[PDB]
């Protein structure tokens, strides 16, 4: 039996393979709520990674808001890990506070755990403007893009350190001889 | 012990208790000790709100009343605890007398809700909605914390202006 | 009979005087809706005047936002009528657009005319946070402050022209020998 | 003549009619002429939306595809009507052929609502909510007006950049 074969994200490598990938059996003997929380965490980590890689893509294309955080402007904030210390700590604290506000407004019942009637990752408050759930195909698309972003943000981090601070796109072009 | 539906009751997390009292000051549910504690908290918060307004109407704007306060230059009166001795003792006595007269004329009655000390009049709403009671209690808690941290921090820094200290601390 | 004696704003000069002031009989032979619209217009004109005189009070005290409207900063915008041409026309257009948005959101049924169940001037959308109607005393207080502001904004305008551009507070101090 | 509840119906004022048609083009209530007009309006709006995206992805950013378009420098291709002759005629022919193939492959069927020309698939919602239909029609009207005013205004100003012209006009 494959109890979690009705959940989005299941990758089937071969026609004779298992419906979803779990070589280490992280989902074995797990109830509905445990897998629900695991999938919720996957979706949140992946959405965070998608936003991070989108930041990398936008800033690495040369685009920057004309923001001036105290004495530091956006043109003085490096693309990559060097922005951790270059950007003022107050801006980081306010971004974390905004994320906390969103968490409060979207996890008020659940606190990261299962909410009956809601699929994992369905965190947007219900509204006719936002078609929230979607079908399994769009959910799998979101999950796969999220997993790609989680792989890619760590590839950016480990790889900016390895290159010694080389621009990720410059490094990519150099490695491909572009 | 129905303190979950009282004003200013903070539930930190969904699994958290309805209100916050880690030391068990109202754990028995006296309903009279809690009323006294809420009157005390409200009074402290309102006094601190007035004090915070005093602090933040003066700095960094530099605003103060023109002239002298009984042979004492008002521009020579600092912002913070250094103004305790700069202000003439007679002025402090008059301010204390005004506050004491206010307390005598508007005391807390047991029939009225805690903090509803303003004399009854159609112009002044009492006791207000629970939303506004919570807003009053929360802004009072913020002003309480703010003035405690102003006093502890003006002594620690040797007398640095709070706005200057904050600007240096956050980098603006 | 004085039909509009149950409406706020009625000034009674003497104990033997009429309940409200109307020497020219602007309210004679007027239905409920006509006086409703007249009072609505009074309240709106007065609130506009109160905001204008509050602008005069705040800016004349030296307070200014650190705003930079294009090449023009708030320190280059004079207090008084000279701000009409000094401030960029786009800022004026956006302020007028904001006022139009508020009018759309608050006059959608009425279009400036009577809405049943609503007193004149009750334009704030209903919400528990905003205790909207109030009693007759607070409504009369708002109306009287509004009328004072309408008198005072025109005293500022006609009087800035008469003085030749003298600051209203400087002119007031000079006239009072302060 | 039930055009008051259709998408993109604008009631200017509370006393205004439910929709806007001062010339009486659908005053009879044909319900078939109106469907044709709404399909036309939707198509015009979507084409203009793509055109506006083209205009505002290029200026004032300066972004364009690197390289050459058939022995023609892409950086030599301007923004606006001046690009009609700068772009090679073969490229315009290919673009027109692509649009014609799109029209042939995704035509308007009488059973489907006007504008619902994308082939049916679970991924693509059709025809969408009335809120989103109205949003599409309104953004299309804005893009229609915007491209008409770009073309009439690039000729009037002699070829001034629209962003530069707007910045001069509003003083930013
Ligand atoms: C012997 C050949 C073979 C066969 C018959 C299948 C059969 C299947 N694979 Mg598998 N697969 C194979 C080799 C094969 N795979 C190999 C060698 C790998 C790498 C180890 C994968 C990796 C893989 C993944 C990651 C996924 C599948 C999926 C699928 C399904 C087909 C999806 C499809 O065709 O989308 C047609 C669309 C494409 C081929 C476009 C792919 C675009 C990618 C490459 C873009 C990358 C950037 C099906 C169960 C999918 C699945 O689970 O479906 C339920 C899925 O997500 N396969
Ligand atoms: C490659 C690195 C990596 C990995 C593997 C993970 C993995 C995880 N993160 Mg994420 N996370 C990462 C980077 C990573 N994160 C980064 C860079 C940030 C900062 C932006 C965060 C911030 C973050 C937060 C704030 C939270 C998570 C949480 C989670 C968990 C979500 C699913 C869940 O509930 O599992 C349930 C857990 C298990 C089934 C087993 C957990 C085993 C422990 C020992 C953790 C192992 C971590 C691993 C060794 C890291 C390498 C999951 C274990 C959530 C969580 O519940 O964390 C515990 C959570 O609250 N992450
Ligand atoms: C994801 C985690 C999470 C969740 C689901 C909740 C859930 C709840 N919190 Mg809790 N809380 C959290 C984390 C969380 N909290 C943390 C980490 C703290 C410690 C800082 C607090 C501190 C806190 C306070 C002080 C209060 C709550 C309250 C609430 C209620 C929601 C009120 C609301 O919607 O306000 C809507 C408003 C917002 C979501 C934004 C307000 C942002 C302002 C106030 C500035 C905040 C700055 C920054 C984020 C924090 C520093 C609810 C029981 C309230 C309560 O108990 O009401 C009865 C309440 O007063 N929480
Ligand atoms: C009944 C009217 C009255 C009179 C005659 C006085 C007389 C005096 N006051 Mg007192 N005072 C009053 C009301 C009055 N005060 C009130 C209601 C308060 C609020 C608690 C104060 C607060 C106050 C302060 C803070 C100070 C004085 C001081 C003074 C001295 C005059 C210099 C000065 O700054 O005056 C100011 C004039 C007034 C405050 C009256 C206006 C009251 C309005 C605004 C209410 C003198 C002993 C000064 C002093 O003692 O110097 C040694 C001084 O520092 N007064
Ligand atoms: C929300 C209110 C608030 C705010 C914004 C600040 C802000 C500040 N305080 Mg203050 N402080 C507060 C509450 C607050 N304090 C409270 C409630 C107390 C206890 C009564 C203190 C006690 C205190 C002391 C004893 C000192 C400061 C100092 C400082 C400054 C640097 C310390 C710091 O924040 O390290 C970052 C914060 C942390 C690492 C978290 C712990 C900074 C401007 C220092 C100062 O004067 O610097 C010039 C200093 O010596 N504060
Ligand atoms: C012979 C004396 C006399 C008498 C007995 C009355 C009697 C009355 N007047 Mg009238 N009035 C008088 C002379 C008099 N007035 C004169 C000479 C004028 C100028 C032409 C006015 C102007 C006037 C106005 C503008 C108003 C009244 C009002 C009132 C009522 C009393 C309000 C009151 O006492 O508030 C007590 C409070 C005060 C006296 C404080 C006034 C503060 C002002 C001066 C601040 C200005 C800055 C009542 C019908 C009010 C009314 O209509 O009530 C229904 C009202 O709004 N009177
Ligand atoms: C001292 C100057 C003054 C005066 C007397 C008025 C008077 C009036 N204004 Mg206001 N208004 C003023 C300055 C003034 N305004 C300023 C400076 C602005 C620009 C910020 C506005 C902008 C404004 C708007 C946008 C509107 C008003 C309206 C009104 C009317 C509101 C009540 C109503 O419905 O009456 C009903 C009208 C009558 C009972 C008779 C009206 C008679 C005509 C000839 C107007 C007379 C004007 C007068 C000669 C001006 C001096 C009222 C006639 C509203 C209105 O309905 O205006 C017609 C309206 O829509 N005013
Ligand atoms: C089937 C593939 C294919 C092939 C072999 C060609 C071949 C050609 N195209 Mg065409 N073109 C194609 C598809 C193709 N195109 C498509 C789908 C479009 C969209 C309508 C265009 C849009 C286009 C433009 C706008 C232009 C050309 C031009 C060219 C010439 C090559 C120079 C150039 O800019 O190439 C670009 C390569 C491509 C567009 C292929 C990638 C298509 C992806 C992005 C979809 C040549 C006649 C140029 C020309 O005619 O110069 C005289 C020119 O200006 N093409
Ligand atoms: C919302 C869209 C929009 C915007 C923001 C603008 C903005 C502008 N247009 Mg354009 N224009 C538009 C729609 C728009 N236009 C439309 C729909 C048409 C008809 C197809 C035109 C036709 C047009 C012409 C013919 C000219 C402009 C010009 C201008 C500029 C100054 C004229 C002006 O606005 O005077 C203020 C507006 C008014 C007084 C209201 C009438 C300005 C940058 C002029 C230009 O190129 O200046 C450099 C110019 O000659 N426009
Ligand atoms: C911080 C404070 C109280 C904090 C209490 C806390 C956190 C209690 C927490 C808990 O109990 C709970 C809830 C529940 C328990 O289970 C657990 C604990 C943890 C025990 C009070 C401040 C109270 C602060 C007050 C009342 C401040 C008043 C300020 C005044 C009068 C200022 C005057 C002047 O500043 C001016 C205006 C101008 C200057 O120039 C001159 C001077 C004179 C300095």
């Amino acid at each position: 039996e494959f109890p979690f074969d009705d959940q989005p994200g299941g990758v089937k490598w071969f026609p004779s393979s298992a419906p979803y990938w779990d070589p280490l059996g992280f989902t074995n003997e797990k109830t509905e709520d445990e897998y629900w929380r695991i999938a919720h965490g996957e979706i949140k980590n992946g959405r965070l990674a998608m936003l991070a890689v989108t930041h990398y893509f936008v800033v690495g294309s040369g685009l920057r808001f004309p923001f001036k955080f105290g004495s530091v402007s956006t043109a003085d904030v490096p693309l990559g890990l060097g922005a951790i210390k270059a950007l003022p700590w107050a801006v980081w604290l306010q971004i974390a506070a905004f994320c906390l506000v969103l968490e409060v407004l979207t996890e008020n019942p659940g606190f990261g755990e299962r909410v009956p009637g809601r699929v994992p990752g369905n965190l947007q408050p219900d509204t006719p403007s936002f078609n929230a759930p979607g079908d399994l195909e769009i959910r799998t698309k979101e999950l796969n893009n999220a997993r790609l972003a989680m792989i890619s943000i760590w590839g950016l981090w480990v790889g900016e350190i390895a290159s010694g601070g080389v621009d990720p796109f410059t490094s990519f072009a150099n490695w491909l001889k572009l | 012990m129905s303190f979950d539906d009282e004003a200013g009751a903070i539930q930190w997390f969904p699994p958290s208790p309805g209100y916050w009292d880690p030391l068990g000051f109202v754990a028995d549910g006296d309903t009279e000790k809690f009323s006294k504690y809420r009157a005390i908290e409200i009074k402290h918060g309102r006094v601190a709100m007035l004090g915070a307004l005093d602090y933040f109407i003066k700095t960094p704007s530099g605003w103060h009343l023109p002239g002298k306060l009984g042979d004492v230059d008002i521009d020579s009166i600092p912002v913070g605890l250094g103004a305790i001795k700069a202000v003439p003792p007679l002025g402090w006595v008059q301010i204390l007398l005004f506050a004491s007269a206010l307390e005598f004329l508007a005391p807390q009655k047991e029939d009225q809700p805690p903090g509803a000390v303003q004399p009854a009049t159609p112009s002044f709403e009492q006791p207000g909605t629970l939303e506004y009671q919570t807003k009053e209690i929360n802004n009072g808690r913020l002003a309480m914390i703010a003035l405690a941290g102003l006093w502890l921090g003006e002594l620690a820094s040797g007398g640095t202006d709070p706005i200057v200290a904050f600007k240096t601390w956050v980098g603006i």
